[PDB]
């Protein structure tokens, strides 16, 4: 299938940074591919779809860009609640796939 | 009568308006309609009328349950008089197989039927409701062929044919008749990977086809083929514009000599006229299924690998289910160019409906206007509650 | 509000079957295609398959082609997956989440249900 | 073939014989007979079919639930021997739509079928079995037209078409069409108010239309067309004897020029014969429903404003059902003379018998003769009771 490469499954930042998570898909996409943000609990949220468009109610802060296999989503001023995994995923064609997905942490002492 | 020729062009596609309509599986109901499947049109110098693979039984008998199954001894070429439902007693049984094609060059009409087990085929080709040909498989796996009207051009004929893997390279082969006898024929060539289901138009002396990539193509070859000099091209339409199902989403560019990749292993019959800016493709509506179904104006979508629609007109809404669909147009129409038209095979029942144990269908065709008419959706009809 | 409302946790022997509930509410139900989803260690997020209400069609994960078998009851406007001959491997997360692009197969999945996790044990 | 002339005059009516009735819904409930109506007939150089506008199902199966509904997709004109019963294994499609009209010049037929949705209608002129012109909606308001044959003279057929309100003033236009092609056409001029359901005759290279105001008038607009001149001109039955339907009782005096006030937003297709002394009118017995039809001889009804019966003839009992009706003609029977004809749709089932879920009809004809016959009553004949 179209493989979604998602190379970081950890990421060290702190609160205030801009943050940038990459991701990769085996065949070029044509830009079908989205951004999910799950907490800690389960919720699984929509952020990015298309690349670049936010979903309704989405912070301002969240980017997300990239073009054939390689994608990125780019959070601006890391916030306590960001701490969360990362998922992109492709809906080029079916079925869907998505990536590992990439877990966000904090650096401290 | 003379044999027919390529003289005009297609005349400039603005609307597509309703050409022919039977409510077959409406009216099956209660009637003795056959049970069939990849149907198409054709007409000869005096009339249209449909044509279509029968099953030897009706919709409402027993011997319906299992016609999902695609090839037996039991079906027949039918055809009919225009917008009527194929019935035990008006239709025509035209020859025996359950893969064909026929086309009228003028004089008389040539059909061909394709039967026997997928390793030991045969096509035996009638001209004049008379058999004259035969021709034995090539690759021994499932000697297919078109599934809707073939194009002559003063006596010669193309017509398309395949014979091996539907999900790896194959043979396929050009053969060219006159009268029913085999002028000459020619293996593939050009760019296209794989071919299947051609809907082959006429027009200036020159037949184009648009088929089925079956094995790695969601964009479509396309076989430009010369009726005089007998020889024949290919390549896909360049356009991002996917119209093969299953199909991935549509691109922002395409290619033009290789199979748009993301799906494979399968796809449906489907068609397109390619005219310059005066081209309009028709497709399925759903990525994933063979429903809804529309047309759209896509300007030089055989050359132009970023080409995206300019104009646009449904046929049938997503929800309602389509299947094969073609091309055809009547060469005998009066005017100064001819008027492109196309047909949808609207499927019912299986394996979607699977309150049924048959398949079956109807047909809906359309031909082009000049005039910006506005659209309507036209489904099939019938309620699948009725037949439980 | 678009809210796909589901289940907290299934509890079923194994090699048994199981229905999972996936009751939406906050638009017109009949007119977007559902997902299904499963999250397991190992495998991650994977995609079984769709189902349209508008008139039944449905497309699996050919890897799950036999392992469930999706329905949805348009009345009580709820989604369905039957999970056939339950095992150890079961043991997962599923999800069923609404699309962006309704019929399409573009605009992600809009909206997720809370997951139910299902447990395969004796 | 040369195109036919309307050279000849209307001869002496004096009483109305039976010339053709089909007991479709008696034959129907135990034979495949389609549901329909707005049937109306016309004659070729060499026959005299029935017409109607199928619902794409037949009687007894469940897709007649719901026929009351006169505009879907599943409807289609279709044509068949005068007599028999439009059975789908005799009828014969002649258009997609569910509004139309058709006549033929002497070299042959022009068909025309209106289809789509209320907003988005257009009308397909078909001109021997293939489509050759299309008009798209102008006020997009369920663009109709006439429901019964048109009328041509040396190749120019007028027809009547309006696209508008139903209950207030719209806009209809009287196009002139030759071998399918608009010749011209122009709004609607003289002094009736509104105009829908045309039914038009010949004799003496000019047309006369009796059509239905729909919004103010009991009585009729007529439009006395000239198929060479390509005019036209429109005002009202002057005569007291109202024909329309519902319709307020007969007065002593009439409207020429205005619609006659009383009821409105309502009306039947009926039609006449304005020949001088050698007038008739057809009618509803009924001043309350489509129950009964008569048919009357009013001495110059058409200028007289006070003109009054002087002969009769019934031909459906109160009782029994009537429906549309219509004016056609043998314009290629020997003779000096115009037979003048007729139809009435014998309606059964909904809104009126209820007992069913459909709504469908039967048809009865009749030409004039110089003798004066004797009248009999010409039901419908079905028991509703047997379809239960
Ligand atoms: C003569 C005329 O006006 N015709 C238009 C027609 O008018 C009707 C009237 O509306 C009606 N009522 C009244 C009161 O007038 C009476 O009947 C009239 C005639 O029938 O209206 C249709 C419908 O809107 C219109 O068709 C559209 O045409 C679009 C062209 O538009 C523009 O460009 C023109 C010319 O320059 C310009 O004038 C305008 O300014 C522009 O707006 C065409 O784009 C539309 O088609 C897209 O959208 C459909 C949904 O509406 C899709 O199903 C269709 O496939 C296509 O969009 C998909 O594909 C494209 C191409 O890659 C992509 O860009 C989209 O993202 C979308 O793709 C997704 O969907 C596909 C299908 O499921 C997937 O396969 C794919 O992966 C994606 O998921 C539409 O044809 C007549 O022109
Ligand atoms: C050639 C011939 O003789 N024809 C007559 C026919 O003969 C048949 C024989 O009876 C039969 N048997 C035998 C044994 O011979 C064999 O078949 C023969 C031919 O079929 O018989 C009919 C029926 O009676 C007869 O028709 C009537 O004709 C009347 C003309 O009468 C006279 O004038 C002649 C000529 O000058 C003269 O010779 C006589 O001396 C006069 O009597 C005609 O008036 C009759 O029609 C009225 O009555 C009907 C009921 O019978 C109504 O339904 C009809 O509409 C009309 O009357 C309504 O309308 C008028 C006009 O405004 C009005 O005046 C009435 O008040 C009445 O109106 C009310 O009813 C309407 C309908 O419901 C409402 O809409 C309205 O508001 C009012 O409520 C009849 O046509 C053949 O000529
Ligand atoms: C054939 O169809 C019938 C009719 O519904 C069904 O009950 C039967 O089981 C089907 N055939 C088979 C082999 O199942
Ligand atoms: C038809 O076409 C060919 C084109 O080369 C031409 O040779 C021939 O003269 C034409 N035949 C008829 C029968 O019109
Ligand atoms: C359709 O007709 C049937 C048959 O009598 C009736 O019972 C049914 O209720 C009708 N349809 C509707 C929508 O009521
Ligand atoms: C028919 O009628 C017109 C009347 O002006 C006349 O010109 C023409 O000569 C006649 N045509 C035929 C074909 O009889
Ligand atoms: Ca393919
Ligand atoms: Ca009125």
């Amino acid at each position: 299938d179209i493989q979604m490469t998602q190379t970081t499954s950890s990421l060290s930042a702190s609160l205030g940074d801009r943050v940038t998570i990459s991701c990769r898909a085996s065949q070029d996409i044509s830009n079908y591919l989205n951004w999910y943000q799950q907490n800690p609990d389960g919720t699984v949220k929509l952020l990015i779809y298309y690349t670049s468009n936010l979903h309704s109610e989405v912070p301002s802060r969240f980017s997300g860009s990239g073009s054939g296999t390689d994608y990125s989503l780019t959070i601006s001023n890391l916030e306590q609640e960001d701490i969360a995994t990362y998922f992109c995923q492709q809906d080029f064609t079916l079925p869907f796939t998505f990536g590992g997905g990439t877990k966000l942490e904090i650096r401290r002492a | 009568r003379e044999f027919n020729n390529l003289t005009k062009g297609l005349c400039t596609i603005n609307s597509w308006h309703i050409y022919g309509k039977d409510n077959a599986v409406r009216i099956g109901e209660d009637s003795d309609v056959l049970v069939t499947r990849e149907p198409y049109v054709s007409c000869d110098p005096d009339e249209c009328r449909f044509y279509a693979l029968s099953q030897g039984t009706t919709i409402r008998g027993k011997h319906s349950n299992g016609t999902i199954h695609d090839r037996s001894q039991y079906r027949d070429l039918i055809s009919w008089p225009l917008s009527s439902p194929p019935t035990v007693y008006n239709s025509r049984v035209e020859c025996i197989g359950w893969s064909s094609t026929s086309c009228h060059d003028g004089r008389a009409r040539m059909s061909i039927c394709i039967s026997g087990p997928n390793n030991n085929a045969s096509a035996v080709i009638w001209y004049n409701r008379r058999p004259v040909t035969e021709i034995n498989t090539w690759a021994r796996n499932i000697l297919r062929t078109q599934e809707s009207e073939c194009v002559c051009q003063n006596g010669v004929c193309p017509v398309v044919f395949t014979d091996g893997s539907a999900t790896g390279p194959a043979e396929t082969r050009i053969y060219y008749f006159k009268e029913g006898k085999i002028l000459k024929w020619e293996p593939l060539t050009g760019t296209a990977k794989h071919i299947e289901e051609c809907s082959c138009y006429g027009e200036q002396a020159g037949v184009t086809c648009t088929c089925r990539d079956n094995w790695q193509g969601s964009n479509r070859p396309v076989i430009q083929i010369d009726p005089v000099a007998m020889t024949h091209t290919s390549q896909y339409i360049c356009s991002p514009v996917l119209t093969d199902n299953p199909r991935p989403n549509d691109p922002t560019v395409g290619k033009c000599n290789d199979p748009y990749p993301g799906n494979n292993n399968n796809g449906v019959k489907g068609f397109s006229y390619l005219d310059g800016g005066n081209t309009w493709l028709g497709r399925t509506i759903s990525i994933a299924s063979r429903s809804g179904y529309e047309m759209l104006k896509v300007p030089n979508a055989l050359t132009d690998d970023r080409s995206k629609p300019t104009q646009g007109q449904t046929i049938v809404l997503n929800t309602d289910w389509s299947g094969y669909s073609g091309s055809f147009m009547d060469y005998w129409a009066e005017g100064e160019c001819y008027r492109a038209c196309f047909y949808v095979e609207l499927i019912r029942g299986r394996p979607k409906e699977d309150k049924v144990w048959w398949t079956s269908n109807s047909i809906v065709s359309m031909c082009s206007s000049t005039e910006f008419l506005g659209q309507w959706n036209w489904p099939d009809g019938a309620k699948i509650e009725y037949f439980l | 509000q678009v809210q796909l409302q589901q289940p907290g946790a299934e509890l079923v022997k194994p090699g048994a079957s199981v229905r999972m509930s996936c009751k939406a509410s906050g638009y017109t139900f009949t007119n977007y295609n559902m997902y299904w989803v499963k999250q397991s260690p190992g495998q991650g997020l994977e995609w079984i398959g769709i189902f349209y209400p508008g008139n039944g069609d449905t497309s699996y994960n050919q890897k799950f082609k036999d392992k469930a078998t999706l329905t949805a009851d348009k009345s009580s406007n709820t989604a369905y997956m039957q999970l056939s001959s339950l095992t150890s491997e079961d043991s997962a997360v599923y999800y069923c989440a609404r699309s962006g692009g309704s019929y399409r197969y573009d605009g992600g999945f809009d909206y997720w249900g809370q997951g139910t996790t299902l447990t395969v044990s004796s």
